[PDB]
């Protein structure tokens, strides 16, 4: 003889089924993560990381770096040439 | 004159074994005096009802009842029946 009480039953019913399902799934993604641009782990060098933090970072990434590279390949191919032919 | 004292005698003597002294009837056959307040005694008896409404009777109908003491089950069935509509909300 009691009335429905829709307010009072909300423990087992959730937001739709979607909103419940994706709850989860936003709430730890926004938890544990870095909150502006920490830990920039820009400082690197070693040779191949020295080229990283260098030359071959992504800001610019331009042909520069491949000018360079083919600049230093032909000078040892000139001593390779010279030793050869 | 002749009848300021004829008809208030005509409307003393048979109105007087007609009714009111209750006894005897001169004036005409049927007499009213046993007719009055006793066969029309059910009169309006007849009329109305008898037994029922003129007795008035002490009809003691059953008292108001109630969900009969029921446990829990009735709680958890309208918990269950709350949520499936809430659900499809």
């Amino acid at each position: 003889v009691s009335t429905l009480i829709p307010p009072k039953v909300v423990s087992s019913k959730n937001i739709g089924s979607a909103p419940n399902a994706k709850r989860i799934a936003n709430v730890v993604h926004f938890y544990k993560s870095l909150p502006q641009g920490p830990a920039p782990a820009i400082k690197a060098n070693t040779r191949l990381a020295r080229y990283k933090a260098k030359y071959f970072d992504g800001d610019n990434a331009s042909g520069k770096p491949l000018w360079h590279f083919a600049l230093g390949i032909i000078a040892f191919g000139y001593s390779m040439e010279y030793y050869f032919h | 004159q002749d009848l300021y004292l004829r008809e208030l005698k005509d409307t003393k003597l048979a109105p007087s074994t007609l009714q009111d002294a209750e006894g005897n009837v001169k004036p005409w056959n049927p007499p009213q005096k046993p007719n009055l307040p006793e066969l029309e005694l059910q009169g309006p008896e007849a009329l109305k009802a008898y037994t029922e409404q003129n007795v008035e009777t002490a009809h003691v109908a059953k008292e108001s009842e109630e969900g009969e003491s029921e446990p829990i089950e009735e709680d958890w069935l309208v918990l269950d029946d709350a949520e499936e509509t809430k659900e499809s909300h």
